[PDB]
């Protein structure tokens, strides 16, 4: 905006507190480049946002690069707007840090378009009435843990479970059965699973090294090398970048935000290096609001939705505290992946019995889906109560009214594994991506009782349910050779 | 028979309780760990200043 | 203060060109230090402690602590756009809020602002934010009813106008739906609701208002909504206005009923807005003004006497155990300054019993002074069948027994807990439920199949009002449940069990 | 607190009068203290009271001092913030009372009310001079079957009732019949739920115990003592328990 | 009674008195230490002593603590 | 603390000689720090403790080494605040102790003296190759036997000592038996105890958990191996309880 | 040890160097690493090396987070 140099006056590690002359000041969130020097000899700038004012025209400002190397007396620019996110069509499939430039080296991204991260929320008029159910692709998903389009979901499982090949069925199923693309929001990723979970894409056809602008992904990593106010506002960045992507191709986004336990972590690294009296457990003062900040622009507007997928990770596993609280407090369906059942092979791994949705409720799915999804959840509370028993009884020795329970358990753990567009390139299955009506009855088939005659393991990694007929006929076929 | 059954249940119904004091258990340890954290920083916050 | 904050050098410029000398300035200053949402004005000697001064873009602030050089005040707008040396000028109001009898239907966000944007509101302002609350003479005991709706709240917890009593649940388990049923079934009857919503994210509060769209609460509900992305002063603010915006139709004759959202967001925004001040915290880093804080809150929410004309204000506030823990500080806090708690277990709504009241924990202090005169004496033996269950099923009796239930009364204690499930936003009147309750405790339906009580209780309610509107009318008119009353519903519950066993 | 103390000193040292002053939420107070003395620009303390949380509630209780002339009964409904005793606010207020009665939580979420816990509920006038042996004895008694309950709640947990041997099942027994009989419908309960209230006299309620303690009543039901007067209203109330099946 | 001095203060006394009320009959007990008599002082509330010494140290701003008690 | 340090550093600088310096309570060593450094103007860190309070603990443990003059073998007795084994001031002082020895008050409460407690008690001179490979291998058998007896108390403390293995049951008994018999008479600690005291080598309690844990004489009472001197006075006092438990 | 740098602080080093360690020894393995040579760098007590953080931080008086550890 205007050259308003000052001096960067007190530099406490990251925290570098720059003076103003007392005509123009940059306000709060107005990122500022310093036009920094490097122990190397070339005028490296890093990118600072004003996070506080101190009144002596002195605003408090946290880096988004190391602050090794920072002069007191260095030529502080104000940008007058927040930081300039390079949105756009062109920021699809290259990698992005927190002041939007493509680390990934391919090449320089169009910024002709850019939009402000801090912009505010939509408006009570602009949000959507209707409670819309949001069709993944995922028949566990689908059936018995609805995702809210324009709401909030949460991967309790960890890595190693198969979280890296259900966000990339995902993305790759936005992009083919919607008409709207994802954005993988990574807040503090631990580097090397960013390098993991993009040469993932990059081989699993969900981003093109061939072809950019035609990928279905917008990559913002914030790497954990990063300071304390750059991890932070990467979840912000990917926001703002995906929220482009709304209102502008009226577009399904997905925003896949890595475990906003570390966002809400570098909120609390940057409040006590602000010095601002930490709160509870030790979390930021404005714990509530940060958050809320970050997960209410996750709305559905009438434009489009914008539904992200947030993992989310409980300190020493307690809904107690206040981070995981005011998490779950904006959640809208919460989805755990098992590590037991991802090492038996049940991919997607996430779990039928301890996942939960608020849109599951009747007048949100659908009486039959409610009915269906209800009956499936206690047939597998049964089969959980009676994997006790069926090792000391038998499956034979147990009454046959609930060996019918047992047998249709067995397929419905089977009928939930699908699988995927991505697990291609591992198994060679093509993969089928199975509608919300076509998984409601074949599971109401299933539970109902026709199907007790097929084999159990005619409707492990199957399709549609006449998809599972058809594996049943073909092993007919080969039974007799 | 009757005797391990009368075991069983015993067993069963102690695993069940055990199950619910597990849980009081953790709820009650997670509001003693967080108020004990939060009195630590109120403690080293409170003591920086010392104006 | 080493630091203070009337040290900018042109702050001091201004006090240095002139000593002793000319008269000083009276009501313009220049703002600085405008951080943490507390914007430290120099100058505004005529400032009353808690004047609502404005700024230059026009985001209104709470003079509340105003020291010896800086009037420092808490601006209600977020003070992004607000620059240090910008012009504030006091208004010569004391906190004081536009209301007026066109707010029933809007949805404010909680400056007295329409955020629907259909038009702007007109008023006479007439009423305070921290107003006196009301004295002790004032106010006389709660007997008129509230129809809650619900079944187990308004049978063994009965709320009364006038009575406030929280809705202490978990997280995502009721009391928004379970508040927006009782603000729901107050269609018939006069009542100007305000459902302020202190922290819900917009889809929700979106969600709840246009549910009040469809089904008609609009023509009486207000609802002074803030977000979850709102700073914290007025996340802290929002139920002041609503109480002040329902209190401006409680003095003036009309019994009204607030219900707050999240009354631990409140605190939570409080808590924000303390430790940026760095106020000393307490327990769990609130302020340790919590306490004051929902005392000014909830204790202007009471019937008054007819001196000041019969007026009244239900509060239902709604506070969330996200610890899980009713033994935390802001519900322990909130539990002792309210009269009277509805707990929504988590387990039991987990279960499937869909209004989650659970009836041992949940009690109300007003008690049956509050109910009809109708259902005092079938409540009771209600609240006695569930005295009888809740024991059968917490303790002994599972082995036959010597007693020897599901034969005699645990059958029956399951028909209640099961005919005390409602639907989702399905609305009871005062004599289909007064009926729903006698026929479960005075055994007039024992051995039915106990999976769909509800099931045949929607037939039973479809067809007795339309087959005997005498109930109807002996229910509304005397409001006492009558003999003659009993004969007449049994004779039309005689004929429904008839056609439904065929 | 100081200006209705005053109002009741003034009475208890001109007038000569057995003044009472009922002063409720003695914690309204000390917190009030907090919020005065976090503005007051004096340092903060424990959890977040004033510095002097000592000093100005020894102010308020202090000056409640019988004398010579006159004496006074204060019954301070002091509050323990979040359910625990440890804290500062109640913990400055147990050294000051003398006949200190904790209203626990759990007895209430029982349903037994009044909620006093008779363990941590304390008295410095449980003493054989004042009371006479015979009251005092039958405390100790009391006291012990409800210590011995709530030690052995330890095993009343994860196993079951039945692992008791026949003394620890009898002593269940007994002490569930006592904690059962330690209600009383209030005479300003009424309004609530429950009975008319009953007045139960000290030489009444010593029978009562007496007889529970003595094992002359095992053939009563637990619900049968619940929310009962006198002990023979007890046996009344089990008898047409009885008929009522 | 004839023997036993008590050196008594009232919760209502201020916290320098509270504070040195187990010092005034340490001395005085150990004045009778030093003529030779086998004294015995019995302090009661321990901690009320620590307690309103907290109270002064933290209005004279010295800084605190643990449990907000001072330094020493 | 650094006075003793400084005629300990003088003794093994100069003098030549390896001497043995007993600091008792090297935790006021760093109490004292945390109220000088209140004051001081240096903020305060976790619990209470001053900032620098590892470089100082540092400070003064380092001082301590063999240096090729001599050899300074010191016996800190750290004192664990109200037995918080987490807290910084034992927390820094585990680093820099080699033979630590953990005391416990819950092996004190059933009157096992010395209260030091079987598992957490731990040396970086249990290697074999420097100790011995037979006094290894007992060692390695007692610490499992005392391991399993404190997973095992969870199981008897509820279920009944009976709802557990028969031979579990053995290794309890001798669990109990070896944790018994690593109670000391001391000399000094004879106006507690009202006993004698006796003084036991290395060798003779190697001999004796080797009879003890060896399954050899698992028929004595327990009590014959409680506050004992070596296996011989037990099995004497083994003697003495029969006679007396007739008479 | 033909291969092994052991970057050794003892505790009476200051508090400077027992924060600087594994940086040392970082640069170390990043040279021997971009010279090709796969290394394996093994630090010891990373607790240790916050609590020299937290030393010479709350001595240079930055704010102390949870458990008093500096803001970084
Ligand atoms: N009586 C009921 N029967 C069936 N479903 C219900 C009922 N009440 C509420 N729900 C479901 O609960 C959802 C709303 O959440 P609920 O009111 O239970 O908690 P909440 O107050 O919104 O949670 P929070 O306190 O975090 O805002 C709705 O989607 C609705 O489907």
């Amino acid at each position: 905006e205007k050259k308003n140099l000052g001096r960067i006056a007190q530099i406490i590690g990251p925290v570098l507190d720059v003076a103003f002359p007392p005509g123009k000041m940059p306000n709060i969130y107005n990122a500022l480049i310093v036009k920094g020097r490097d122990t190397a000899g070339q005028p490296m700038n890093v990118t600072c946002e004003v996070q506080q004012l101190l009144g002596n025209n002195r605003v408090r400002a946290v880096a988004m690069s190391a602050t090794d190397g920072l002069t007191r007396g260095m030529e502080v620019i104000d940008t007058g707007a927040p930081l300039s996110v390079p949105v756009g069509g062109a920021t699809l499939g290259r990698i992005f840090n927190v002041l939007g430039e493509p680390v990934d080296n391919l090449g320089p991204v169009d910024t002709r378009t850019t939009s402000p991260i801090h912009r505010s929320a939509p408006a009570f008029t602009q949000l959507d009435t209707k409670l819309s159910i949001f069709e993944t692709g995922i028949k566990v998903v689908d059936l018995l843990a609805p995702y809210r389009r324009g709401g909030k979901i949460g991967l309790f499982g960890g890595a190693g479970v198969g979280k890296t090949v259900l966000i990339m069925e995902l993305i790759n199923n936005i992009a083919k059965a919607h008409g709207g693309v994802s954005v993988f929001g990574g807040v503090g990723e631990r580097t090397r699973e960013g390098n993991d979970l993009y040469m993932e894409m990059k081989e699993s056809g969900v981003i093109n090294e061939q072809n950019i602008a035609e990928s279905k992904v917008a990559l913002v990593y914030g790497q954990m090398n990063e300071p304390p106010g750059a991890r932070m506002r990467v979840g912000l960045t990917a926001l703002t970048m995906a929220e482009y992507f709304r209102d502008v191709n009226e577009q399904d986004v997905l925003l896949f935000i890595d475990n906003i336990f570390r966002f809400v972590q570098a909120g609390s690294e940057v409040s006590a290096l602000l010095g601002r009296m930490p709160s509870a457990v030790g979390y930021q003062p404005t714990l509530s609001t940060e958050m809320g900040s970050l997960q209410e622009r996750i709305t559905s507007t009438k434009e489009g939705s914008i539904t992200s997928i947030q993992a989310v990770y409980v300190p020493a596993d307690d809904l107690t505290d206040p981070a995981p609280a005011t998490t779950f407090a904006h959640l809208d369906a919460t989805t755990v992946l098992s590590r037991g059942l991802a090492a038996k092979g049940i991919y997607p791994a996430v779990d039928p019995l301890d996942s939960t949705s608020t849109m599951l409720q009747p007048r949100i799915v659908g009486e039959e889906h409610y009915e269906i999804a209800q009956r499936v959840k206690e047939t597998l509370q049964r089969y959980k109560e009676l994997q006790d028993i069926i090792a000391i009884l038998g499956l034979d020795e147990l009454s046959e009214e609930d060996r019918l329970t047992v047998a249709r358990a067995r397929k419905i753990e089977r009928f939930l594994s699908q699988p995927f567009f991505v697990a291609e390139v591992f198994t060679g299955s093509p993969g089928k991506y199975v509608g919300l009506a076509e998984t409601i009855r074949g599971f109401q088939l299933i539970l109902s009782g026709e199907l007790d005659s097929l084999p159990e393991q005619a409707f492990y990694l199957v399709g549609n349910i006449d998809e599972a007929t058809a594996k049943a006929m073909n092993l007919e076929m080969e039974s007799k050779l | 028979a009757s005797e391990l059954a009368a075991r069983m249940t015993a067993m069963s119904n102690a695993t069940d309780n055990a199950n619910e004091l597990k849980k009081t258990l953790s709820i009650n340890y997670n509001r003693a760990r967080q108020a004990k954290i939060t009195g630590e920083i109120l403690e080293i916050v409170a003591g920086a200043n010392a104006c | 203060a080493t630091i203070r904050a009337d040290e900018i050098s042109k702050i001091i410029r201004e006090r240095i060109e002139g000593y002793n000398r000319e008269v000083k300035v009276v009501n313009t200053g220049t703002v600085l230090q405008v951080g943490d949402g507390i914007a430290r004005i120099h100058g505004l000697d005529e400032v009353m402690a808690g004047e609502l001064v404005e700024f230059e873009e026009g985001t209104i602030g709470i003079a509340l602590n105003l020291e010896s050089n800086n009037v420092g005040v808490v601006l209600m707008g977020d003070g992004l756009m607000i620059q240090e040396g910008s012009s504030v000028k006091a208004t010569g109001r004391i906190a004081q809020i536009p209301v007026s009898e066109a707010y029933l239907g809007r949805v404010i966000n909680a400056l007295a602002k329409p955020i629907d944007g259909r038009g702007e509101i007109t008023a006479s302002e007439s009423r305070l934010i921290e107003s006196p609350a009301p004295g002790i003479m004032s106010r006389r005991s709660v007997y008129e009813p509230l129809q809650t709706g619900l079944i187990a709240i308004d049978a063994m917890i009965p709320v009364g106008r006038g009575q406030r009593e929280l809705i202490i649940g978990d997280r995502q388990t009721g009391k928004t739906a379970v508040a927006t049923d009782t603000i729901l079934n107050q269609q018939g009857q006069n009542v100007i609701c305000v459902y302020v919503a202190i922290g819900q994210k917009a889809s929700s509060v979106a969600q709840v208002v246009t549910n009040f769209q469809e089904r008609g609460a609009m023509e009486y509900t207000i609802v002074v909504a803030e977000t979850a992305d709102s700073p914290a002063t007025l996340q802290y603010l929002a139920p002041y206005t609503g109480a002040a915006l329902a209190e401006y139709f409680m003095y003036r004759e009309r019994h009204t009923l607030i219900i707050y959202d999240d009354l631990s967001k409140q605190a939570q925004a409080y808590r924000q807005m303390s430790l940026l001040l760095r106020r000393p915290p307490g327990r769990e880093a609130y302020p340790g003004d919590v306490f004051y804080l929902h005392s000014r809150l909830l204790e202007r929410a009471a019937k008054l006497s007819s001196l000041l004309g019969e007026g009244s204000m239900t509060a239902l506030p709604i506070v969330e155990t996200q610890a899980g823990d009713v033994s935390a500080y802001i519900p322990t806090n909130v539990i002792s300054i309210t009269d009277g708690q509805i707990f929504l277990s988590a387990d039991l709504f987990n279960a499937g019993i869909r209004p989650a009241i659970n009836v041992g924990i949940s009690v109300s202090r007003v008690g049956s002074a509050a109910q009809i005169k109708a259902m005092k004496k079938v409540a009771g033996k209600l609240k006695l069948e569930l005295a009888q269950f809740a024991e059968l099923e917490a303790f002994a009796q599972f082995a036959s027994d010597l007693d020897k239930a599901t034969q005699n009364q645990l059958a029956r204690g399951q028909r209640l807990r099961e005919l005390l499930k409602q639907p989702q936003s399905a609305p009871l009147t005062v004599e289909e439920q007064v009926m729903t309750i006698y026929t479960g405790t005075n055994g007039y339906l024992d051995s039915l199949e106990l999976d769909q009580v509800r099931k045949y209780l929607v037939e039973l309610r479809t067809y007795v009002k339309t087959n005997k509107p005498e109930f109807q009318e002996i229910i509304s008119s005397t409001k006492t449940f009558t003999e003659e009353a009993e004969a007449l519903l049994k004779e039309a519950i005689q004929e429904q069990m008839e056609r439904f066993l065929l």
